[PDB]
């Protein structure tokens, strides 16, 4: 025997955040499955989903102060702020990105409150769980706009064009770090006609890049003598030198972004070259990167976008809402609030339960 | 003058099956027909057969700058196969077959002569190729509205029809040889 | 006279980043027998450093020394007064002029006894194709219109299938299908958008189809001045089609006139929040009532951008193409390294705005009146 589930969706308040956790169409599937959904007034305005639309879906549109009343599930994009945290009831689970390193004081308040929270970034990167993988779906969004921003900042055409005014050679675009984002960056730059090169340590990511028609960058080998490291560095610096665009995406969870473009490297870039550093949020792959800014040094234009998913706020929210919807198969059963504690996915993503932090590295950072 | 010499896809197939060097010359008509995918597939087939294949892209082929490039890039044709006339022109005497796909003005040898409304336009020397097959639907003139003596040359054969449909049949007949 | 010497200045117009000749072209002129003078820093907006012009054979000089002994002044925008006042006798200015935007500069040129070829006036004949600077720069504008639209859109352009579901392609309407419109259709198409085309000319619609775009089919034949009743029918049908788009790229401009309105206020009211408009006609009024030239504005959730110097964003390839156009045209001004303008050539005749202070172009004449 379980309670009948109420799901709550707040309006996001983090600076420059425009996504919403559920979109109306996804609310409607939940309602039709038997759940109640409450939504904060104007929650989806950043994603162009008016309150009227959520009502047509079957939601109750409510004021913020009333949002967590009788609520079993709080679906968020960013972690909830203090005002929502204090209104959390017994038995309620917060589901959304948490990212402790960035939001530690919120994590603390959730623990003092004795909350239960599933962190979306802790969804295990496995087969059974791709439909729920919020990092991927937002990685795909970021890689797409990364390619779009590069073409916008580049003073050169991407495509080859043969014209009465001469033959235009295609841009040389190198994607460094070919995870989910990089692969969408490849597909997008390729759609635009660029010649695309792909750089990654893993052979699998390179085979994947190959399938999209990118040319993989092979270093002289692939710890190492200091000298082999230098040969290895030099060869990469050489490949980068002849590019018009670098899109860089390498990010390691919980640590600073690796530097892939050092000072001696960017000194070899021709004036007019463009760098789009998708890793700016954890320090950047490029030593010239200023998070949230565009800078030009020696006519090399370097952009460190933060919150790309928020630019594509309609599709970013749709996909994230879908991720939450699929994840809810583990939290909702025939309209009943029934968390599957035993499930591998829940176990991997369960950040804290009743105040008990179950995630080792978060436990450490809080200490 | 000379004569129009209609040819059957099966004859075009035989010409192509035994050629060492083929140059593909796309024009507006390929674009109108959206025949770029069938074209790339024919170029894959010949290449697999050991045929040396290139694309001759005229500066003003189509109706917009880089018209042929964008369609061929969409089809997945490698940039390295696309040549402009400065690079491709001198190579023409050695081309066993030049295949014109919905091009007309950009291969009209009358452009070398002052009276023609095409005068002052550089031309692709398709007329210096060993053999020419021209694909178009029939008698349609090009942008300049002039007749094209190239279609009447001794070494030129007309392969009439819609460019996508003709290329599809050409592929099908080539896979049967 | 002598060795022909051509001059190229640093552009000064607001936002202007192009340069009239790039090093590779400068080098070809020097090889042919021309002396080239280039203002200090002229190629910087386009990433061509003074040193690169020196390597090509150019002398690099102060702005005040630019015009000394020069027979040809190649510009992007019309020369400002400081350059007009330094033009030597028999010298020819070649560049865009746009007297409607620059009347008083045109008056100063006339008072100076200047001779000018306006690039906007290059005739549409086969011989002139490789000189068509309106076309080269529009190709850039159309490309970047599609890019900016994808950048301002809160939706994917392409259809996407992932584990998390299927996303529909964006619906893009390109309104006004000249060169800029065609390159916009092509770029949006390649990005995977579903692309529609609105233009009155059937031939423009055929060309949009040759890019895998879909002609917007209205009720009345637009090919004739329409009755007040037929206009109502067309406007209502078109408004319906515009209503269902995620993106509108408007590009219709008429030389010397304010842009036609293609998106009236009743139309934009039908646009959904999150819809994007990229108004390429902003330099001349804009096609959309909401356009603020040089700005992005948002009203009722509709993002409207009216960019003013897209060619200067793509400064490298714009300058490259432009320089090639001037290089090609210079075949009518230079013969074996000597100043030799073919006054009789139809291309020169069509584009010669002024000759030694006499205004030859009628519309410009009227304007100076
Ligand atoms: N690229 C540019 O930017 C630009 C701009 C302005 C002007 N132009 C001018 O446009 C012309 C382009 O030359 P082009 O040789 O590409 O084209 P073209 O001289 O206009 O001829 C294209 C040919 O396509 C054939 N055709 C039409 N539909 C076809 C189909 N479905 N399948 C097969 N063939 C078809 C037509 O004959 P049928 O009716 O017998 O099928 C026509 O002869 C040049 O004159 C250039 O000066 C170009
Ligand atoms: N069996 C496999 O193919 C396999 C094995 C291990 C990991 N993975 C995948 O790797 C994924 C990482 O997630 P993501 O798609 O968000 O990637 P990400 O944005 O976390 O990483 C960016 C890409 O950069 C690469 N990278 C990291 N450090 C680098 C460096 N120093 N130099 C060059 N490249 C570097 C990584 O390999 C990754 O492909 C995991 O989630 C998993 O899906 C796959």
């Amino acid at each position: 025997h379980h309670h009948m589930v109420t799901v709550a969706v707040p309006k996001e308040r983090a600076p420059g955040e425009r996504r919403v956790a559920l979109v109306p169409e996804v609310v409607a599937r939940l309602v039709k499955g038997g759940a109640r959904v409450r939504v904060e007034r104007g929650a989806g305005e950043g994603a162009y989903h008016p309150d009227e639309a959520y009502q047509e879906a079957g939601a109750e549109v409510v004021e913020r102060g009333e949002l967590l009343k009788g609520a079993h599930l709080l679906f968020t994009v960013q972690p909830p702020p203090e005002d929502l945290i204090q209104a959390l009831e017994p038995g309620a689970i917060v589901v959304g990105f948490v990212q402790p390193h960035k939001n530690l004081e919120l994590v603390r308040a959730l623990q003092a409150k004795k909350a239960t929270v599933i962190a979306m970034e802790l969804i295990p990167r496995i087969t059974r769980a791709q439909s729920m993988d919020a990092l991927s779906s937002q990685a795909t969004v970021a890689g797409y706009l990364a390619a779009i921003h590069a073409a916008r900042l580049s003073p050169r055409f991407f495509p080859m064009l043969t014209t009465a005014a001469g033959t235009i050679r295609p841009a040389k675009v190198m994607v460094m770090g070919v995870g989910v984002a990089g692969l969408m960056a490849i597909a997008t730059a390729k759609r635009l006609g660029a010649q695309v090169f792909a750089y990654d340590v893993r052979k699998a990511a390179l085979e994947q890049a190959l399938s999209l028609g990118a040319k993989p960058i092979e270093l002289p080998i692939s710890e190492l003598t200091e000298e082999e490291k230098r040969i290895q560095h030099e060869a990469l610096r050489d490949h980068v030198a002849g590019m018009d665009v670098l899109i860089t995406t390498a990010q390691v969870p919980g640590r600073r972004a690796p530097i892939l473009l050092t000072e001696d490297m960017v000194e070899r870039l021709k004036p007019g070259t463009v760098v789009v550093d998708l890793a700016a949020e954890s320090g950047g792959n490029c030593v010239l990167t200023k998070p949230g800014e565009v800078v030009e040094v020696r006519g090399v234009r370097v952009y460190g976008p933060l919150n790309l998913p928020s630019e594509l706020s309609v599709h970013a929210s749709e996909m994230y809402a879908k991720n939450l919807y699929n994840l809810s198969s583990l939290l909702i059963e025939k309209g009943a609030f029934a968390p599957k504690w035993e499930d591998e996915i829940v176990r991997a993503a369960l950040l804290m339960k009743e105040g008990e932090v179950l995630h080792g590295p978060t436990k450490a950072l809080l200490g | 003058k000379g004569s129009l010499k209609p040819i059957d896809v099966e004859d075009a197939a035989v010409m192509l099956a035994y050629a060492g060097k083929v140059v593909f010359v796309p024009g507006y008509g390929m674009a109108l027909s959206q025949a770029q995918h069938k074209l790339k597939e024919l170029a894959d087939l010949l290449e697999a057969r050991g045929v040396e294949v290139k694309f001759a892209i005229h500066p003003v082929a189509g109706r917009m700058p880089g018209h042929m490039n964008v369609l061929l890039a969409e089809a997945g044709v490698d940039y390295d196969k696309l040549k402009d006339l400065e690079e491709i022109n001198p190579e023409f005497p050695t081309v066993d077959v030049a295949v014109v796909i919905g091009a007309n003005d950009v291969v009209n040898p009358a452009a070398r002569r002052p009276g023609s409304p095409l005068y002052g336009m550089p031309i692709l020397d398709v007329d210096k190729a060993k053999n020419v097959i021209v694909i178009k639907r029939g008698q349609g003139k090009g942008f300049a509205g002039v007749e094209n003596e190239l279609f009447y040359a001794e070494n030129t054969r007309m392969l009439y029809g819609d460019a996508q449909k003709v290329l599809t049949e050409l592929i099908q007949a080539l896979k049967r040889l």
